[PDB]
């Protein structure tokens, strides 16, 4: 029936990936050995959206997982639940890209793009008809950001109806690692605009600031940062997998959450989310869902949406929970700080059911919101990268791999004039 | 898989070469017979039945120390034929080490290049050491780097450089070869590595407080700081720091390749029994101006940007903490070109002890790569030095007389005055 | 491996007390 | 329902509610866990006017704990009952106000006042809709008035149709601990005479003669202080919990009490208080119960409402008793000793009926009273204001945190007029 | 974590802080070694399994005193780069403790102030102690004391200085080196209590029934007294009333920021044997103008400031009856702005007992920092000395001859001047 084929591209995304494939085995009872357990229709019924019957009884991930570096490789397969990937989906690199774009998008990674673009056609065309393509990777270095949005683009050209989701870890703002940070920041997302259906903006240290205070964790390792995105991964395909009064697929929420075409990015974040004393004490219902959802401390962007105007969002809630509270909780916000939403729009936010919550709860809800309020996010890259092009830093590495400035100021006129579309809607 | 090649120039480069490899053994765990009691491979070989060989090359022209290195412990842990050694020295003479007495060894070092690096495909660069003040150590060094160049093109080349110290230098032509190995050194290295041995006289006296230590412990601390570099291809981290990471992010413009480095904590066994070592103590104590290694001071100097890279049990999210109480003080400041200036690795396995050397058992420790424009005094001091020398024809009779000409001097002086130019432009 | 645990929010996210 | 949204200001303020929070959990009989304990419904059917439900079968305070230095905090989490408390109800400075007015509220005070914000609005907009607020802080030391009052006063243009309730402990004249009374004192005073609806002054050196003359208790700690105000401060709310013959909120002491907007500062008392070797000898009629009522040694102020006259008063009866007897000695007080009240309100008095009296007594009563024997509280006060400003001395802080003097000249003149107007009506 | 950091300059700073950390390391159960067998971090770091280290810097131009801590019993305890020493001793010489010397000292101490303090945010204040009466206690003293301003603006700073008491003093040039230190730390101390030694040697004859008492002895007593000063950050209590909280209630203008201390009770074992010890008692003998700290008689002078310690099983009720009291009783006087005149704190942990100590195990104890107009006569002696010494030109050119000039002498005068003027201009 419906199918959905995960592409992983750089160390950040397949480690970000690999969990996804945690809570999903989690959720659908499949051991590490690939052998059900826990004896429910319901947990069962619908396996072909990940997993592929593989005569043995086993249900194998429909993930293909690229590097142009091995070390990362092997420490996912090492790990547990890391045997559960087809030896073959692997895809090797030797060279390594050093956290350039340029050679991520040309030289090496043109070179190893002939060699994943057939295994993902492999697994695309074996069912009947295939939902949409997601894709997971970073923007910080080199090989996610120059060789995982080239997938991305050979993948629109062959499959253009398919559904192009992808979940970018932007690089982090004021806490700034991988020192090339705007050159592979702005040279993907103007590649990016014109190749992905749906973009959900991620920043690392947005999961920090959540781990520091809200979650209370006084050691939280980057395994931490990967379960935050990896349960709000499981909300936005809850009802793929399992049936609910009201379903909504990926596409349901493409058509309510852009107008435009040009503007697909969001914004995501997951309630509930409390620190271990505070889950004891806390009333999990739908009211002390909603307000911890619409807030600026929750969220898994690192800016402050605040600031700007909610042009559009959606929530998916999950469990067994009443429909009416879904709305009249839902438009009791929209009519308590009504300045914080646009004014032409209707009940700009929708609503989703999904019958089944996450494993161990009762109740959840994941969020999927386009707001005008990312602009700071894309401003502080930009006067970053502009601070680059005063006196042209770094340039070598860029220019003779096989391309020049024309490209460097054409990622600043399609990075720019989506600064002043987003400008003149509030 | 993948793999390194040493390569160890100079009298400065054997006994480099006897102390850094000795750490590699003594982390991995190999005996000096070559044998254990795969992460082993990025430095060592496959050879027979579990014996493991050292993947560097040793040049000097002197026997009396390389000869000396196969004579005592670690004769059966490198090949035979490995250790290459000439008749005579240079002699502090990059005349005689660049042109004459150097041309007939550069052949057979050139020969064990190849049929070392051969082995398997994946080997990110070439690591090579050299006295800068000595003659066989920057004249062999010299032309084994054009050779290199025109043999391995796109390998990387990194390349630690012992510098010779203002007021400390052991010899008297020491400007004369310094200016000839820089003019050789900035069209052939990706990676550079300052090595000033008076800041490495001052590290040891004040942190590791042994007061009056000889040159095997220098070579403690500089054999710390490769294993530093290199572990994280080797072993699994949280951010994996590869060779061909350096050059991607530490150059800015080709002709500044020039770094400086530094280490904490630099700490003995009874100031590891005080002190906790936490990631924001360990990180301002490597930005602090007298832990540097090669006595060039950066409070006047505007920092280009910087790649640390951390070992040991380190949490990531106190790595974001104290790479942020670094960004916001105000005695250290960045070049406004460039604001996002740091890179962060991390490795998991905590450096090992040496059994008598000075350090301590160590949990967690830093290894740190600058780039900056306070460069320009470390050359600067040496300009004047070397044009009071060159006034009245001091020692060029052996140096016009040994295979160059006068106007080798002129044009080294003029491509030295062009990353003077060079390196305030940037500074701007 | 060591690059990747979820064992205190693994138990932070379900409702269980010790 | 409704529900009394509690907040804790100062350190003090956290002890004298957390044993508010003694009574109340033990009149609706809960575990230190949270679970119910004595099978009857009249707990529990209002247990929602101070407690939440929290989805594990237990109540959680809606009381927001709230200090600028983390030493309290520790001390009211691990005493009894500090199991009830939700984590996320505590907000902690990390400096400590210094018992300064100018830090407390204006620079070292104000970082806080946008979470506890934050907070409060967690609990208030969570349920349908409150009815008001209970505010027990400090005036003689800093940081209960100093960003408490900032809370006071953000929460007055939050919700300003509501109501908010405060118990204020005030500096005492002879034994004058914490020697920076006057001006956290006076300040407060300027800034709650418009800003807050109700008060009631608890006076530390009162508490001290109560439990001298009619408990003879050797040793008291400052819980059995806190034990004297949590009774009364309990049973000033007796029918929001508990159901009666003649019921009363307290916004009707809230209209009743007050003629007028500027004057709105009274005094509580409380019976019976009966040693324990004088328990087995005392009879308890509502005869005993008033008689005893309106006797100086039982006020909890160290203002002597003989030398003036009450204006507007009430009491809140709770047990069992027949209605005239609550009546007839409302009136007999009135035409016995009738010089000691005001002469141009007929049956100055008023009380209510709380079927349900507090555990161990068969019946109770708090009185809450306006008098103009208030007046010479606040000339205390003024008269050591104006003996300290003749020299203009201890100011420097004052001056040195960012404020003026033009201020302190205002509230001199402010609370002079309060003096002024109580002048009026005697 | 809150935490404080401890200063010491001078010999009688460092025997001072020996018998302190003597005393702070046996309360909270840690071993000479460091280790004991989470409310000490106030003033112990946390470093390593068990093991904590003392926040505290030793200070000195000569290593005379110094070295027999780095070889004695406290040897492990306190690590060795806190405890730095220099080589010649300033000699009762501001100016060279201040101008010749001193320098190349204080760059080694900021670098382990900005070290310790920096580790760990929500520090409150530098509690530094020192001697007035000597020249590197002085001279290093009022040196830290800038430096300390201008790095570190807004924090509290804590003050103990031994100011010479009139007839014992052990030298002869304690005129200059008062006059100049006070000249200065005017505007660069927030809070400064005077100990005299004649007052403790006092305490010590009648209290204790020593006749013969050491400089030790009296270093136990100020032991006692900075701890029951320091008890309310380390140990819960009633009313917790910090180390900030000290100054803001009692220094009524910038520049009045000098008071008094005095400890209750000083009391041996064969007289705590008889002597119940009832909170009004022990806080009226704290009361008793002899038994001051100070040599300072209140009957002459009237109070600005008070605030009690109390600490042990201390009811908050006595507290509060005995406060009564000592307010109704005429032999003590408050000035007429000040009607309120008290700051009470209490701690529920029971004072120190040190065996081989003189003190006593008492159940309740009493600390006193007393602001009075009475020192304006303590600084009046001083005036009759060094106009006396200063008339005739004597001991000057060991202050010219070195670094300062004539100048700061007379605006040291002028300063003591305006500061006497001062106080009785707020007492009237
Ligand atoms: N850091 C460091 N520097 C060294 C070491 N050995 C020598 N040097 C430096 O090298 C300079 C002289 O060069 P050498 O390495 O001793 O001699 P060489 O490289 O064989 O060249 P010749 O002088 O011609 O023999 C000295 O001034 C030292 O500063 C060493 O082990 N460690
Ligand atoms: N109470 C007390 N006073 C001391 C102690 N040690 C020294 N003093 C006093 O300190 C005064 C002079 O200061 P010193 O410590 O001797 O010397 P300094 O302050 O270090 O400066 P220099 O004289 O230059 O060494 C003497 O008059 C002593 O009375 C001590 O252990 N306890
Ligand atoms: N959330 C998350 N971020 C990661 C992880 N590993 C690396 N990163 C981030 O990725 C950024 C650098 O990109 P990187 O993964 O190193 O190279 P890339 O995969 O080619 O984009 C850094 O800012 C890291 O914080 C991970 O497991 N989880
Ligand atoms: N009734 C009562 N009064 C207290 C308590 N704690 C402190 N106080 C009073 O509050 C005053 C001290 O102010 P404090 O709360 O310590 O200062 P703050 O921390 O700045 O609010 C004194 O007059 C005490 O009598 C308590 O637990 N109960
Ligand atoms: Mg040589
Ligand atoms: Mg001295």
């Amino acid at each position: 029936m419906r199918e959905i084929v995960h592409v992983q591209g750089g160390q950040c995304g397949n480690q970000i990936g690999a969990k996804f494939w945690e809570v999903i085995s989690d959720e659908h009872g499949i051991d590490p050995t690939g052998t059900y357990c826990g004896d429910s229709d319901l947990q069962l019924e619908r396996i072909n959206v990940f997993y592929n019957e593989a005569t043995g009884g086993r249900f194998v991930p429909r993930a293909i997982l690229m590097d142009l570096e091995p070390g990362t490789m092997d420490s996912v397969r090492a790990g547990p639940f890391g045997q559960l990937f087809r030896p073959d989906n692997f895809v090797f690199g030797q060279t390594g890209a050093g956290n350039n774009w340029a050679k991520g998008h040309y030289t090496e990674g043109a070179e190893l793009i002939d060699s994943v673009l057939d295994v993902v056609r492999k697994e695309a065309e074996g069912c009947d008809c295939l939902q949409g393509f997601q894709i997971t990777h970073s923007l910080g270095g080199g090989t996610g950001s120059g060789m995982g949005t080239l997938l991305i683009s050979k993948v629109r050209e062959e499959y253009p109806d398919r559904i192009m989701e992808t979940f970018s870890v932007f690089p982090s703002p004021k806490v700034s690692d991988t020192v090339v940070e705007p050159y592979n920041a702005t040279l993907s997302v103007h590649q990016l605009v014109e190749n992905a259906d749906e973009v959900q903006v991620i920043d690392n240290e947005a999961l920090y600031d959540i781990c520091f205070r809200t979650l209370k964790l006084t050691t939280p390792t980057y395994g931490d940062l990967n379960h935050l995105v990896s349960a709000a991964m499981s909300g936005v395909t809850c009802c793929l997998r399992f049936p609910g009064q009201l379903n909504s697929d990926l596409r349901k929420l493409a058509v309510n959450l852009i107008p435009f075409p040009r503007l697909h990015f969001f914004l995501i974040g997951f309630a509930p989310l409390t620190s271990r004393g505070s889950q004891q004490y806390r009333a999990l219902s739908v009211p002390e869902l909603t307000q911890q959802m619409f807030d600026a401390k929750n969220m898994m962007c690192a800016s402050d949406p605040r600031h700007g105007r909610y042009l559009t969002a959606s929530a998916m809630f999950r469990g067994r929970m009443s429909t009416k509270e879904v709305d009249e909780q839902m438009l009791n916000v929209q009519n308590k700080n009504s300045s914080y939403f646009v004014e032409w729009i209707p009940n700009n936010m929708k609503s989703s059911v999904c019958d089944i919550p996450p494993k161990g709860l009762k109740m959840s809800v994941t969020f999927v919101g386009n707001s005008t309020a990312i602009q700071e996010m894309f401003k502080r890259v930009s006067d970053q990268f502009t601070a680059m092009f005063r006196r042209k830093a770094f340039l070598h590495w860029y220019t003779g791999e096989g391309m020049d400035e024309m490209e460097f100021t054409e990622a600043e006129s399609n990075m720019n004039d989506l600064v002043s579309e987003y400008q003149q809607y509030q | 898989m993948r793999e390194v090649i040493s390569i160890h120039v100079g009298q400065a480069g054997i006994q480099i070469g006897n102390a850094c490899w000795e750490l590699f053994c003594l982390e991995h765990g190999i005996q000096p017979d070559g044998q254990m009691p795969d992460a082993f491979n990025t430095f060592f070989s496959e050879t027979g039945a579990g014996k493991h060989v050292p993947r560097c090359v040793f040049l000097d022209l002197e026997p009396t120390v390389v000869d000396e290195v196969r004579t005592g412990t670690y004769r059966h842990l490198f090949h035979p034929e490995q250790l290459i050694s000439g008749k005579e020295d240079a002699a502090n003479n990059f005349a005689r080490g660049h042109y004459t007495i150097g041309k007939e060894i550069v052949d057979l070092s050139l020969d064990r290049i190849r049929k070392l690096a051969d082995n398997c495909t994946g080997l990110q660069g070439f690591l090579m050491f050299n006295a800068v003040g000595g003659g066989t150590g920057s004249g062999l060094g010299c032309l084994l780097l054009e050779r290199l160049s025109v043999d391995y093109g796109k390998k990387s080349k990194l390349n630690f450089c012992s510098w010779p110290s203002p007021q400390v230098s052991t010899a008297v032509v020491e400007p004369y070869n310094s200016v000839l190995s820089t003019h050789s050194l900035l069209e052939h290295t990706d990676v550079a590595v300052m090595l000033d041995n008076e800041a490495i006289y001052d590290i040891c006296r004040r942190n590791l407080d042994i007061e009056r230590p000889t040159y095997t412990n220098l070579n403690r601390l500089i054999a710390q700081v490769i294993s530093s570099l290199t572990a994280s291809l080797r072993f699994d981290g949280a951010l994996n720091v590869d060779v061909t990471e350096f050059q991607t992010n530490l150059v800015p413009y080709p002709r500044i390749h020039f770094m400086l480095s530094s280490y904490a904590p630099i700490i003995s066994a009874e100031k590891a029994y005080h002190e906790q070592l936490s990631v924001a103590e360990i990180t301002n104590s490597a930005f602090e101006p007298a832990s540097m290694m090669a006595k060039c001071d950066p409070r006047h100097g505007k920092y280009m940007a910087c790649c640390l890279m951390y070992r040991g049990d380190v949490v990531p999210k106190d790595v974001n903490a104290a790479v942020a109480t670094i960004k916001t003080k105000r005695t250290i400041q960045f070049v406004d070109w460039c604001p996002t200036g740091f890179k962060c690795g991390i490795n998991y396995q905590p450096p090992t002890v040496v059994p008598g050397g000075d350090l301590a058992k160590v949990m967690r420790a830093v290894c740190m790569i600058s780039n900056s424009t306070a460069i320009a005094e470390v050359f600067s001091r040496m300009d004047h030095k070397f044009d009071l020398m060159y006034a009245k024809r001091a020692f060029v009779h052996w140096y016009v007389g040994e295979g160059m000409e006068e106007g080798e001097f002129s044009e080294a002086r003029e491509d030295l005055a062009a990353l003077e130019k060079d390196y305030e432009e940037v500074g701007i | 491996n060591r690059r990747n645990w979820s064992e205190n929010i693994e138990s932070l996210l379900r409702q269980a007390t010790p």
